[PDB]
């Protein structure tokens, strides 16, 4: 059904590329400005040469050649840095994009909101236009229920502790629970350890160890 | 920094903006450019601190199993947000925001800032707020204190916080009986770590120097493009009402012109300049938001990622034009063979 | 200074300088000018 | 008012406003850092004259699209919403500037004075980014550019105490997206 | 010539005309001065 | 430089001194933000090293 919602959810509602979309509007826009300032003059007569070649002898034609030259050369100049600029941080996408292909897809991440939010499971790569698109398997905690709980359990005159889990009451009875699932389980001498005595533990409750 | 390039190359001056003109698209190139990195600096920001869009309530009481959080949680009975640590981080910045006024009944008090704003130099607000980034924080913190690791990965789940300390011993490789039984020695430890964290800032200045080379490098740039105003790049005089008073237009075009060329180049340097330094605080942007994920809203593993030492545990500090990260660290003092 | 300004500007000093010379010598009353006027009777700077 | 002025042959554009400024003996004109002339003498009434820029102050415009909306809001930066007729020259503009210099809907942000804009007491999602804390949307109070505080989130207070635990009774496979540039034209 | 604008008429012919786009998106945009024009000169000198 | 001293008066030497200024700090100052772009890419492969 989550991989159903996210035909929709990119077919249903645009936007969802507009990252891939601004590269492509940045590059299409400073290739039309480059185009356009060969219109500009720069000081000179004209901005056509043909027009300053006619018109002038070699000596004055000269003189405007070079506001021309000179304008053009800092015209192309600026773009090429524009461009050094956007594709480090192409680059800088690319090289985070290459780290999530080996880390999300080829692996599982326990990295925090790497591969999604949630708890990473999985993750699917899928190509796009000068762009990559993954899709993140996660799982998120849905329900919820308030327990009492304890740091550990007194038998007598030892203090127990979770082996994993946590130890929960559900009102007159305790067990021990995963943290992020509820499945109560009886405490016995399998599913706790021993350390220390009832008495150096604080908030430490009594109840039955059985094995 | 937002720049209006046809009052800094020819302010009022009709004649030399008609000329400014033949240069085609350069002034709006250089906008879009300056308008590009005003955007990016407020999504930084967001991206660091915005990352959960629940604000935890402060808890009235800001100690949590012996643990004390007053000097990183919102000030008691205050309503402005900002923690006890945060108060000074905003003293040991020191940074315009000048009023209309500011600028016009100045006998013998001309400062770089009026020169700045009389020349087309304007500096734009942030879109958050000091108070709306101390909130963040506050609720990053206040939710770290009671929900834990949960409220970055889903529904925040309450847990007593000395449990929370068991789970994160755990993690680093310490049963958690090493805390239960020893939690008050540990809260103690890390009571007085925080404590020393006062101090340290205090007591010692240069602790934020990375962030007031940022400011400093600012101000130097913005104080270097009004200077360049006085140069004269080859022509008669820098001042274009002296080339337009003594010149006709034939003849004071030409020097003009050279005008126009050396402010615009030094326009140009300025904006290249400031996109570079974007760049490299994006990058310590994108690094505080990860670490900010995984050290603050989780529990690192990464060695030396979130402070020195095995990680337990990291709050966020708001700072002037950055963050401050409080690492919690376990680290063994004492061996036998 | 352009002539057509001269009426539109004010001097904080002018000084008037005045000899006589022949016509073909009057192309050397000016800067960058050689000639027997230009380099022994009478020498403008070359940023008059 | 804005003029173009000629001062013993010194010409430029901009308002020229009494002065402070006290100058020396033969001093005719004043200049800053930038060589910006700041102030001149009056020749016939001796009198010191700051010579201020036409416009230095930064005006914005907010616009919800030309295609939803002709309205427009104007921010006028740095300016009091009472000092925006004198600092924009408004009877030196045209009647459809003099709209925007003065109004019912006039706020005062710490980005400066707002005009065109209804403020409102609600929260939202920022949608065109002013400053300060303060968005404006083209909302519908007929749609009216709205100003107000940008909301920062849901409030939530979490119940914290020493003996309880929240433990997940259920869970949810989720799927999101995440969109990454990896190259560009060549 | 299709359209015409008037960069003095009001906020957004100045946006448009800062913008040079007749088309204008949704936000705030940062105008350049174009609305003062000086209506008269002042010509000071001195009583000579 | 020395070519154009010699030959011309500071007037018209000027001139063309102007023009070697500039495409001389033109090539510095492209020269200059070249290593500047490539001090980043090697700051970013010593930050990952
Ligand atoms: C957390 O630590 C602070 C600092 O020690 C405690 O507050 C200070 O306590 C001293 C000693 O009583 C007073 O002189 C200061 O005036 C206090 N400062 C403030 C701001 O109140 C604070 O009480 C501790 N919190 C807990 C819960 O133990
Ligand atoms: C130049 O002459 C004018 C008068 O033509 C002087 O200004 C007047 O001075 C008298 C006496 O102080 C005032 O009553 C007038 O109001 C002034 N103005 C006019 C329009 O008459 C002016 O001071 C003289 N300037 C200098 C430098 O001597
Ligand atoms: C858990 O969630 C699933 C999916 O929504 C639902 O089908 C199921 O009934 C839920 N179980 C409980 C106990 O609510």
């Amino acid at each position: 059904s989550a991989i159903g919602k996210i035909q929709e959810s990119l077919t249903s509602t645009p936007s969802a590329l507009g990252k891939l979309q601004d590269v492509v509007n940045q590059n299409a826009q400073a290739l039309n400005t480059l185009v356009k300032q060969l219109s500009s003059n720069f000081g000179a007569i004209s901005s056509v040469l043909n027009d300053i070649i006619s018109r002038l002898d070699p000596p004055e034609a000269e003189v405007q050649i070079d506001r021309l030259i000179t304008g053009r050369l800092q015209s192309l100049q600026t773009y090429v840095t524009q461009q050094l600029i956007r594709a480090a941080e192409i680059r800088a996408s690319a090289n985070l994009a290459a780290t999530k292909m080996s880390e999300c897809v080829l692996g599982q991440s326990k990295r925090v909101d790497f591969c999604g939010k949630g708890y990473h499971l999985m993750s699917f790569p899928q190509a796009a236009p000068h762009g990559v698109v993954f899709l993140h398997v996660t799982y998120i905690p849905s329900q919820e229920r308030n327990f009492t709980t304890a740091p550990a359990i007194c038998h007598e005159g030892k203090a127990h502790f979770p082996r994993e889990g946590v130890f929960v009451s559900n009102g007159t009875h305790w067990f021990i629970t995963q943290r992020n699932f509820y499945e109560p389980q009886i405490i016995t001498t399998d599913n706790t350890f021993v350390s220390g005595t009832c008495d150096v533990v604080i908030g430490i409750v009594n109840n039955t160890v059985y094995d | 920094t937002s720049v209006d390039c046809t009052m800094y190359i020819c302010g009022d001056s009709v004649e030399c903006s008609t000329l400014l003109l033949q240069y085609g698209s350069f002034c709006t190139q250089l906008n879009r450019a300056l308008t590009g990195i005003a955007v990016e600096q407020d999504k930084n920001t967001q991206e660091v601190f915005a990352q959960v869009k629940q604000i935890y309530k402060t808890p009235d009481i800001k100690d949590f199993g012996g643990f004390n959080f007053s000097q990183i949680l919102p000030d008691p009975s205050k309503p402005s947000k900002r923690s006890p640590i945060e108060d000074l981080l905003f003293n040991k910045v020191t940074l315009f925001v000048k009023q209309y006024g500011d600028c016009l009944g100045d006998i013998q008090a001309r400062d770089l800032i009026c020169a700045q704003k009389f020349n087309g130099l304007t500096v734009l607000p942030p879109l958050l707020t000091d108070e709306m980034i101390a909130a963040y924080t506050a609720a990053l913190i206040s939710g770290t204190a009671t929900a834990g690791w949960t409220f970055g990965a889903g529904p925040a789940l309450q847990i007593p916080f000395p449990m929370q300390m068991a789970y994160r011993f755990n993690g680093i490789g310490v049963t958690q009986n090493v805390l239960y039984e020893n939690q008050k020695l540990i809260a103690n430890q890390f009571n007085s770590a925080i404590g020393k964290i006062q101090e340290s800032l205090t007591s010692t200045p240069s602790a934020l120097g990375k962030l007031q080379d940022v400011v400093n490098q600012n101000a130097q740039a913005l104080n270097t493009l009004v200077k360049q105003l006085s140069s004269n790049f080859g022509a008669i005089s820098s001042v274009l009402n002296d080339i337009i008073s003594r010149l006709d237009p034939p003849e004071a075009e030409v020097q003009i012109d050279r005008l126009i060329t050396g402010r615009l180049q030094s326009l140009q340097t300025y904006v290249t300049q400031q996109l570079i330094r974007a760049a490299e605080i994006r990058a310590s942007a994108n690094l505080a938001a990860t670490k900010m994920s995984e050290c603050v809203l989780g529990q690192s593993k990464r060695v030396d990622f979130c402070g020195k030492g095995y990680h337990l545990m990291s709050f966020p500090q708001a700072a002037p034009h950055g963050v401050v990260f409080l690492h919690v660290t376990y680290i063994p003092s004492q061996e036998r063979n | 200074v352009s002539s057509t300004k001269l009426n539109d500007l004010c001097f904080t000093n002018v000084y008037a300088d005045s000899f006589v010379v022949r016509g073909d010598e009057v192309r050397q009353i000016a800067p960058g000018q050689t000639g027997v006027i230009a380099d022994y009777n009478y020498k403008l700077p070359d940023d008059f | 008012k804005c003029v173009n002025f000629n001062f013993n042959g010194l010409t430029g554009t901009g308002v020229l406003t009494d002065s402070n400024k006290k100058f020396q003996s033969f001093q005719q004109f004043g200049r800053d850092v930038s060589d910006f002339t700041d102030s001149v003498k009056d020749p016939k009434t001796l009198e010191v004259l700051d010579i201020t820029p036409c416009s230095y102050g930064g005006v914005s415009v907010i616009t919800p699209g030309t295609n939803a909306s002709t309205q427009v809001a104007v921010l006028y930066q740095d300016v009091n919403c009472t000092d925006v007729p004198t600092a924009i020259h408004a009877e030196q503009l045209t009647p459809s500037w003099r709209v925007y210099s003065t109004g019912t809907n006039m706020f005062q942000t710490q980005a400066g004075c707002l005009i065109g804009a209804e403020h409102v007491n609600n929260s939202y999602d920022c949608d065109i980014p002013i400053g300060a804390g303060i968005c404006a949307t083209y909302h519908t109070p007929n749609k009216r550019i709205v100003a107000y505080v940008m909301s920062l989130g849901a409030e939530n207070s979490v119940a914290y105490s020493n003996n309880t635990i929240a433990i997940p009774t259920n869970f949810t496979i989720s799927v999101t997206t995440e969109v990454m540039p990896v190259s560009m034209t060549k | 010539i299709v359209d015409a604008i008037d960069c003095a008429l009001d906020p957004l012919s100045e946006t448009k005309c800062t913008l040079r786009s007749f088309i204008v998106e949704k936000g705030i945009y940062q105008t350049s001065n174009f609305r003062v024009q000086p209506q008269d000169t002042v010509v000071r000198f001195p009583n000579i």
